[PDB]
RNA sequence: GAACGCACAUUGCGCCCGCCGGUAUUCCGGCGGGCAUGCCUGUUCGAGCGUCAUUUCAACCAUCAAGCCCUGGGCUUGUGUUGGGGACCCGCGGCUGCUCGCGGGCCCUGAAAAGCAGUGGCGGGCUCGCUGGCGGGUGCCAGCCGUAAAACCC
RNA sequence: AAGCUCCUUCGACGAGUCGAGUAGUUUGGGAAUGCUGCUCAAAAUGGGAGGUAAAUUUCUUCUAAAGCUAAAUACCGGCCA
RNA sequence: UUGACCUCGGAUCAGGUAGGAGGACCCGCUGAACUUAAGCAUAUCAAUAAGCGGAGGAAAAGAAACCAACAGGGAUUGCCCUAGUAACGGCGAGUGAAGCGGCAACAGCUCAAAUUUGAAAGCUGGCUUCGGCCCGCGUUGUAAUUUGGAGAGGAUGCUUU
């Protein structure tokens, strides 16, 4: 119904009403606290295609990232930045995942949604309760979530050799002497 | 401020009570009850905001003015007639003997050189009344229930009651003792 | 002198930037609302046809239960919920289409007046997402439609719908085009 | 908070509601029942049947003159015919 | 000790709910159970020149009564209608007459609408005259009647 | 409740993301090998990547920006043998 | 005056959760220098050591925006050869893959974009006589159906629990 339509004013940020709505709740972001809980999701259409549920357990948390450089540029994006921020201050939460909600000339704002994994709504569902086993302990902090496998090169193909299943794990691998028993 | 709709409304009670009233003057008053007099309790209940003049006339010959006052009344064709001009605004029938006594015994107050008193003492209802028959309060608890020649009198020497406001407690013959049950 | 608390402060202030900046039209046409007595009519028409609560539905299925221990025809109720509102605008199905104004994520509603003039289905913006949320026994309503109704009151709501179409949607027709607010002066 | 549930169901236009919680609250105009439960506390206040007979010497006193007395919006009628049954 | 009522280099110092002993409801000592932070779900309490709703637009005639006649079938009284327009058929009152009234038959229209309003009185109201009483005017009457006079009012 | 068949009915596929410019970092890898920061910022018979001198980009092969998943693999640590 | 909604707080309220350790192996971030080139700075060392963050019995990766140019293959991982080849380089030092082929092991799936709309059909808590009762979450979307080498809806006739 509605969210088709959400996607699509989604995709034209520089419009009127976009432009707009994205200015104000700047202001608003700006005079908050940098991490701060938000009662329910700007871009619904963004988080529902994310994962995030309008159920007891799932959690939106806004986040403001300083923009720039650290001319060594940091490897790590500021989306991965803003998920370990967050992760932190909600250490009982797994992170599931997160998207840009805004961008200002000093920060660039980012919500990630999160999943509590000790409410029975959610061990009880079996498509989240995956997150409940204690591998996902902290996904934000290994590359495991959306901008950690884009920054790891996780993809098929020619252009990603030394890193598609890991960069250190092939260079372990290239760089191992395999001496046999009969040689 | 008041809005249009309240004034439609209101030209429309009007004119329907107009006409209801067009209806029954009209019509012979000729109520489906025996000729023997009998005896109803009325109590009036907030209705119509504007009373015509007849109505108001016949409620002023009944003493009905007040929040939630009850009288009463004979039944003969004059006052049958009388009652069936102001139905929608009053409730009647056939009280009950624990029922006027209790509504006097917790309610009854008395008139004389129009000013209304408490019922204090059977020394002051002799003073008021003398020399009519009546000598105590159940005197004249009998007088109302028993029919008797000194209904008029009494009627006028007992101040109307003031009920109070119950809280979700046409013609009916019995439920009228529920009513002023949950009335007192 | 005496300090206010900060989130009071955001909200008066986001008042003040919400209606002192130039809006753009979609925005804007939110601001102009039904008045008391059309919405009153509104309302009488649409708490005529509630939908049930949960203990009169679990009391009549009940009902339904001890029949068969021991016929009926569709139900007509106010539609609500976003998506659903909007598969019935597109379908041409909803017959009146009533639109809250403080959506706090305005996104959901701003094409909803523009649908609506597409489709060709009346339309009207109310004050309240809680009077509608009232209405559908919820806490809150983003926008409430009324498709279909029992016979007896259908000129009602035929009446209704001439109501806004010429009580709301020619008071809008101009200034829905207009950008709103600024300080010029 | 019972009573703030039935303000809540008499704003929100509930009827049926209210008619429930209504129910639930049993309030003491339409019973005349004691609004509350009130078995521990006289049990803890009179251990024996001597000074309940002493304090009923005023209990029943009051109860008397509260039959012959008339009724009002704090004192309803319902628990008046309750004293005098 | 991550170390978790406070300190910690002292076997020290506080708050809430209880107990025991020694002069003991008042004094002292000891004991039992609790009192860290961030965050999630729920509960409860509280703020906001954030925000909406709050002056019935409902129902209410008889869902059958009363009286007749041959006690088995009916009869009689119970006066209850939105406003317009039309390239028609009449009837009856009026007018010197055209025509106008009252009543029908045939259509059309969203509970639709752009001057055309004229028939005589009785009462009450307002107004102005004469010395409470007597007389007339009135685009006043959410008051009656139909020209003859009432009803109603007090 | 479920699988299949048929068709004068339909068939929604992820955007500050691709991409362009630029500065670092990294790779055997300027179709930048990948990643990141800044500026600008998409599409819908679309988009990505390849093949081809072959007569014009003909053809081939897949669907990015959401997610889960055992086994074969590693192992100076843990319980043992 | 009263009652909703929204937003932001308090509570020694109820139920939970995180921190530290270990760290051989694993996933990330950050990141040298000696040395070689008989000097040395590009390069090498080395995307290593040290430092910081985060898991498990494995982790990671993973069901193609892949490989290929075929008479085609068909998620990921690892072994063998490919191959010291291609490619890059004070073209010096040197650095240095991958497709195919043989093998070990093999397993496929869940959502978002749909109106259940002839019925929120869904779920967390509290009370329990444990059988079913209340408050709440939720329509700004919780169940069912569907996931593009698909699918839906009707019709149809078999076959399944």
């Amino acid at each position: 119904g509605a969210l088709k339509y959400l996607e699509e004013l989604s995709k034209k940020k520089q419009s009127d009403v976009v432009r707009f709505l994205l200015r104000v709740r700047c202001w608003e972001y700006r005079q908050l606290n940098v991490i701060h809980r938000a009662s329910r999701p700007s871009r619904p259409d963004k988080a529902r295609r994310l994962g995030y549920k309008a159920k007891q357990g799932y959690v939106i948390y806004r986040v403001r990232v300083r923009r720039g450089g650290r001319q060594l540029k940091y490897q790590r994006s500021l989306r991965a930045t803003a998920e370990e921020r967050v992760g932190r201050r909600c250490s009982n939460l797994r992170v599931l995942n997160s998207y840009w909600v805004n961008q200002d000339s000093t920060y660039k704002y980012y919500e990630v949604i999160l999943v509590d994994p000790n409410h029975k709504a959610i061990r009880r569902d079996p498509r989240i309760n995956w997150i409940c086993n204690p591998v996902h302990k902290h996904r934000e902090c290994r590359g495991l979530t959306s901008t950690g496998k884009k920054s790891r090169g996780l993809n098929k193909g020619h252009r990603f050799n030394k890193t598609r299943a890991g960069r250190r794990k092939t260079w372990k691998r290239h760089n191992t002497l395999s001496l046999w028993r009969y040689r | 401020f008041k809005r249009a709709e309240k004034y439609v409304k209101e030209y429309r009670e009007q004119e329907r009570e107009k006409i209801r009233l067009a209806r029954i003057a009209k019509q012979q008053g000729s109520f489906h009850i025996p000729a023997e007099a009998k005896l109803v309790f009325v109590i009036r209940i907030k209705g119509i905001n504007k009373i015509p003049p007849k109505p108001r006339k016949i409620l002023q010959l009944l003493r009905l003015r007040q929040i939630n006052n009850g009288v009463f009344v004979k039944v003969t064709k004059a006052t049958a007639e009388m009652i069936k001009i102001v139905e929608p605004w009053v409730a009647y029938g056939y009280p009950n003997l624990k029922s006027v006594r209790e509504l006097i015994y917790k309610r009854g107050y008395g008139k004389v050189n129009g000013q209304r008193i408490p019922l204090t003492d059977n020394a002051i209802i002799e003073e008021n009344l003398g020399k009519y028959g009546i000598i105590c309060i159940e005197d004249l608890i009998h007088e109302i229930f028993t029919v008797g020649p000194n209904f008029k009198q009494a009627a006028n020497f007992l101040w109307p009651f003031k009920l109070s406001n119950p809280n979700g407690g046409g013609n009916r013959e019995e439920h009228i003792n529920a009513l002023i049950r949950a009335m007192n | 002198m005496v300090k206010w608390p900060e989130y009071i402060r955001l909200q008066r202030q986001k008042k003040i930037l919400r209606m002192r900046l130039k809006v753009p039209p979609a925005i804007a046409q939110f601001q102009y609302t039904l008045d008391k007595n059309l919405a009153a009519q509104a309302f009488k028409l649409l708490n005529k046809y509630r939908p049930e609560t949960k203990q009169e539905k679990k009391e009549r299925l009940l009902r339904e239960a001890t029949a068969i221990k021991e016929v009926s025809k569709k139900p007509y109720t106010v539609k609500y919920g976003l998506n659903h509102v909007v598969g019935l605008i597109e379908n041409k199905k909803a017959s009146l289409v009533l639109i809250a104004n403080d959506v706090d994520p305005i996104e959901l509603v701003v094409f909803l007046p523009a649908l609506c003039r597409k489709m060709g289905i009346p339309y009207a913006i109310i004050k309240g997402k809680a009077r509608l949320g009232t209405l559908v026994h919820k806490k809150t309503a983003a926008v409430v439609a009324i498709t279909e109704v029992r016979s007896e009151d259908k000129n009602e709501l035929a009446k209704l719908i001439s109501a806004v179409k010429e009580g709301y949607l020619e008071k809008v027709e101009d200034t829905r085009k207009r950008w709103g607010g600024g300080i010029m002066g | 908070a019972l009573e703030k549930k039935i303000s809540r169901a008499l704003g929100r236009g509930d009827v049926s509601n209210a008619a429930r919680l209504e129910r639930n609250a049993n309030l003491p105009e339409k019973t005349g029942k004691p609004r509350y439960t009130l078995n521990h506390i006289i049990r803890e206040r009179y251990p024996t049947f001597q000074d309940a007979l002493r304090d009923l010497d005023d209990c029943l006193s009051m109860l008397f003159l509260f039959a012959n007395l008339p009724s009002t919006t704090a004192v309803p009628a319902k628990m008046i015919a309750r004293c005098e049954r």
